[PDB]
RNA sequence: ACGGGGAAUCAGGGUUCGAUUCCGGAGAGGGAGCCUGAGAAACGGCUACCACAUCCAAGGAAGGCAGCAGGCGCGCAAAUU
RNA sequence: UAAAGUUGCUGCAGUUAAAAAGCUCGUAGUUGGAUCUCUCUCGGCCGAAGCGUUUACUUUGAAAAAAUUAGAGUGUUCAAAGCAGGCCGCCUGGAUACCGCAGCUAGGAAUAAUGGAAUAGGACCGCGGUUCUAUUUUGUUG
RNA sequence: GAAGACGGUCGAACUUGACUAUCUAGAGGAAGUAAAAGUCGUAACAAGGUUUCCGUAGGUGAACCUGCGGAAGGAUCAUUA
């Protein structure tokens, strides 16, 4: 489970990992301090974020992003990108002339932190608005709700 | 496009200036200052349109350049200077002082005050921050930075400052039961007692206010300006005491006044 | 029958939009083919040069010779046959002069017993045919 | 297949009233059917009715007073606001003196006059006059 | 009417109003369950179990005596077929008509009926996959149909 | 096809329009690149090329009215240098 | 544009006037039967704290430029308009409504929906058994 | 610190290659459309004088004719133990 899989060293920029230790008081890797924050609006930090080891600069809990703006929801449809998933948001648009609605949808590419493991296609995810993380990504997954049709 | 605009079309001006459309193409574009463009009152509007002391903008310029107008105790020669909520306008030559207070219809009333009450004003604080070697600071709705404020003064409270020295004299906490004024929106100009505040994290808070006659309304927290402790005001209220009358009672009072007076 | 569902707005809208193309007026006014085929090009009037005078025979049920002029429009160079309305008014028109020509009143359709004519002369030599007819004005020298 | 059992119930009542019958058998029964019939009966249009309990889905035998001209369903059940209610009454009712639009509101199933009394809009179920 | 035929038939059972165990039934619930287990061990489907219990021993409805349906009882003890009985019979019919069509390629009515049967199979399988009775990747294929029968 | 506020009948519903004085955007003959400046990829700023076009003593120099007026042209179609 | 219920959502028509595919499966779409009425802190009716299963409604409450439109007042000499107008220096007005949809907030839960226990892998209880201890103590810190 | 090609960048232009849709020129060929008893010559409408028509194939001096299957919109709602 190597973390350093890139050409540059991966580490949380806040945590200093070169502090001097004591020889007689150290036997094995003692601890690596973990940087994590609690995002607002009542969202609880997942356990895997606090006690994990992954490095994600776009993670809402262990990264540099701040959640602000719209809190949305959607269902996972594709998981074929690194730390990024595609969710679909279905809604009904009212046509005034016919007094009726039509089904419409929009796909949003949202960032999924490694603190959410075993997220499946069809799960309901709560996303929060953040700064542009890529060309199309502007939302971060904050909570994953398992689908009713799951194990 | 290409840098800031310097004109204001007369029909794009704030509606509470009560400007008419046939006078000209332009309205006096208020200069930058302690108050926002859409919720201020340019000195020319007050001196010409309200007080009728001048007939044209040239006469307003003459009055202002004679150093007769004092806003918050300072002589202001700018005829488009933005004067706003709780600002004190003192004209020493004619010996009258005005305080810019919204009337119940959302417009700046010509509210005359005694010279004793013209020596201070109420300022809602916008932020408190610590800077420059642990020195607390305080920013008001009037864009005044007051150093070394009382540690009990937090955001959304209103302080009372003496105009001559520019120092905090007293303050009122933001709490239920305190009298307040609405400075924006549909209920702008109304005066009542704060009854309940609903907090919406990540969004705007809602404050519920009740009048003296029991009418209850609500507005966003940014639009609340607490006037006094409890139900008594620290400043003098306009001819209407912040009560908004429905059009039926307005018409009834107008008809009764027409009947009684001949 | 037609669909009646709370989520049938798209179906109703698309069906109406597709069925509107089976309306003659709608297809004529929105396809744009009738616009390019219009000699006036969407204009109410046009100015042309009288190429010759022609008399077109009336349609079968009644007999007459309709005094028309073959004109060439200035804007696009198209050739046009225009009816000269009143009597003697063909004498007010000379070959190779400017005429203002309007429609015949049926929006590109032939009017009356005149076959294949949908334009009429309004002014000749910058003076109206009615002023010349009523004697209010004379032909410029 | 059979959708909108209320439409079937109202069509059966209308057809039996046109034929001049004194009783109509409605099946299957439903809660909405019973509420619509109760609203009808409070206004004197339909009279007493009995719910036959078979162990799957009830049937209703409805006595028929000859007072009913037409009972109809509105499909789909459009959401109606209190400001759009007058347009619906002009579209559906013979006059402003008689005739009722039955709405389903969070305050229950009732006619348009009660819905305006309780200051509630809802979803249009049907009408009767 | 029928889903794949123009017929509109009214033939079906008419359950009586009384949900009680009949007076003639001296068989308690546990004896009924034991007979259900024995009949299932003999290799009978729930429909056949119900038919035999109604015909020979005399049980108006197993649900009114034991409180559970036959398939639920079989699943509770654990004797139920891996795939549902109606789907199994549809697959069996499809296999039969496919085997017939191999030596009867000119039978163009058999091809049409096979298409209808496979449509029924696909609809039923989709329903069962919706309710997790079948694995989400359960697929019916002609080359593998006889492997399920 | 600049967008919107909005405009043309009132049964209810709609159908058309919105270049046009207010708001937002874009452009200054067409592209492109810049200096200054808080703010411009500015054109009543500059530098080129492309298309037009002015004075010349033929070496050169100077241009940008979709600003107000006015011309020509185009046109069915629109005002006072 | 209305007339055009000749584009029909309201609200058309399809045997013979123009018209239902030769027929049947079928995915998306649309529609879909009955059925459910010491949890919580200053004083024995109060802010906080709510996963009530998210919703769709419905009704509120904020925020939605002015001008235009609707509309209140006001004898422009009447009116279109305008935002203004008398009384041997004082009184006033310069309102209000609407502002679709989509966002934000708040009752009751009728009515598309969504069904939380079915190999039980389902509240509450006694065990803290190596651990963080009102960010380990509570005579002069062990 | 005042001119000038060069690890370069943005980049108008400029010739050469394909030969691009809104646009036009000729004797043409096929066809459509407007009332015209246009030199022996009638397909349909009555059983229209071979009942009409549909699909599909041939053939024709023209409507048309013929074969096969079909329809009644037929000239039969009917034909007898």
């Amino acid at each position: 489970a190597d973390i350093q899989t890139e050409r540059a060293y991966q580490k949380q920029p806040t945590i200093f990992q070169n502090k001097k230790r004591v020889l007689l008081g150290e036997t094995g890797k003692e601890k690596l301090p973990r940087y994590y924050k609690n995002i607002g609006l009542g969202f609880k930090t997942p356990k895997e974020a606090i006690e994990g080891t992954y490095i994600d600069k776009k993670c809402p809990f262990t990264g540099n992003v701040s959640i602000r703006g719209r809190i949305l929801s959607g269902v996972v449809t594709k998981m074929k990108m690194q730390r990024t998933i595609v969710i679909r948001r279905d809604y009904l648009h009212y046509i005034r002339k016919y007094n009726r609605f039509e089904k419409r949808h929009k796909n949003m590419s949202v960032h999924l932190s490694p603190c959410f493991r075993d997220v499946q296609i069809g799960d309901i995810v709560t996303v929060g608005e953040c700064r542009p993380l890529s060309k199309t990504v502007r939302f971060n997954v904050l909570k994953v709700t398992k689908a009713a049709g799951t194990k | 496009a290409r840098g800031p605009k310097k004109h204001l079309k007369r029909v794009a001006a704030p509606k509470h200036w009560m400007l008419d459309k046939l006078t000209g193409v332009f309205a006096p574009r208020p200069s930058t200052g302690p108050h926002k463009l859409r919720e201020c009152l340019p000195l020319i509007i007050f001196l010409r349109n309200r007080l009728k002391y001048a007939l044209t903008g040239d006469e307003v310029k003459k009055i202002c350049m004679q150093r007769f107008i004092k806003i918050d105790g300072k002589v202001r020669t700018d005829i488009t200077y933005p004067a706003g909520f709780m600002d004190v306008i003192s004209i020493d030559k004619t010996g009258e002082n005005f305080r810019l207070i919204y009337d119940t219809k959302g417009r700046f009333a010509v509210h005359r005050i005694t010279p004793e009450e013209a020596k201070y004003k109420l300022c809602k604080v916008r932020k408190i921050f610590v800077g420059t070697k642990g020195i607390p600071h305080l920013v008001t709705h009037d864009a005044r930075t007051i150093r070394y404020p009382d540690p009990l003064i937090k955001v959304n409270d209103t302080i009372q400052i003496d105009l001559e020295t520019g120092k905090i004299t007293d303050f009122i906490k933001f709490d239920t039961g305190n009298l307040c004024m609405v400075t924006g929106g549909a209920n702008l100009g109304r005066i009542g007692v704060i009854t309940n505040r609903e907090r919406h994290p990540g969004s705007f808070d809602v404050v519920h206010v009740k009048d003296a006659n029991g009418n209850s309304f609500a507005t966003r927290l940014s639009n609340i300006f607490v006037i006094g402790k409890g139900n008594k005001p620290w400043i003098s209220l306009p001819r209407g005491k912040g009560i908004r009358l429905t059009i039926a009672e307005e018409r009834d009072k107008r008809l009764a006044a027409k009947q009684s007076s001949g | 029958g037609k669909c009646r569902g709370l989520r049938t707005a798209r179906k109703l809208r698309s069906h109406r939009r597709d069925q509107k193309w089976h309306d003659k007026q709608y297809k004529k006014a929105h396809l744009g083919t009738a616009l390019k085929a219009n000699p006036f090009g969407g204009a109410s009037h046009a100015k042309g040069i009288v190429l010759e005078k022609v008399g077109v025979e009336a349609k079968q049920p009644n007999s007459a010779i309709r005094k028309c002029v073959r004109v060439q429009l200035i804007k696009n160079g198209k050739k046009i046959t225009a009816f000269v309305p009143n009597d003697g008014c063909l004498n007010f028109i000379e070959e190779n002069d400017e005429v203002l020509v309007a429609g015949f009143g049926r929006k590109g359709h032939a009017v009356g017993d005149i076959p294949g004519v949908r334009f009429k002369v309004v002014k000749v030599a910058n003076v109206s045919l009615l002023a010349l007819y009523k004697g209010k004005k004379e032909r410029p020298r | 297949v059979r959708m909108n059992v209320l439409a079937d119930a109202l069509k059966s009542i209308n057809n039996a009233e046109k034929r001049g019958k004194r009783q109509v058998l409605i099946r299957p029964c439903s809660k909405v059917i019973v509420r619509f019939l109760t609203v009808m009966m409070k206004h004197g249009y339909i009279g007493e009715f009995e719910i036959i309990d078979d162990h799957r889905a009830g049937k209703i035998v409805v006595n028929l007073t000859g007072r009913l001209n037409k009972c109809g369903v509105i499909s789909p059940r459009f959401d109606v606001q209190l400001k759009d209610l007058e347009k619906w009454q002009n579209n559906l009712l013979p006059s402003r003196q008689f005739g009722f639009i039955v709405l389903t509101t969070s305050a229950g199933i009732m006619d348009h006059e009660e819905a305006r009394r309780k200051h509630t809009g809802g979803k249009i179920l049907g009408f009767f006059f | 009417g029928r889903m794949h035929a123009p017929g509109k038939g009214l033939s079906q059972s008419a359950l009586p109003y009384r949900r009680s165990v009949p007076t003639w039934l001296k068989l308690t619930s546990d004896d009924v369950k034991e007979q259900i287990y024995k009949l299932a061990k003999k290799g009978l489907t729930p429909s056949q179990i119900g038919v035999i219990l109604r015909d020979s021993h005399g049980v108006a409805q197993v649900r009114f005596v034991t409180g559970n349906k036959i398939l639920r009882i079989l699943k509770s003890k654990g004797l139920a077929p891996d795939l549902p009985e109606d789907l199994y019979h549809l697959i069996k019919k499809a296999v039969a008509v496919r085997k017939h069509l191999e030596r009867n390629r000119k039978d163009k009515d058999a091809k049409f009926r096979l298409i209808l049967i496979e449509s029924r199979i696909h609809r039923l399988a989709r329903y069962y996959k919706t309710k997790r009775v079948l694995p989400p990747n359960w697929k019916y294929e002609s080359s593998t149909a006889s492997a399920l029968v």
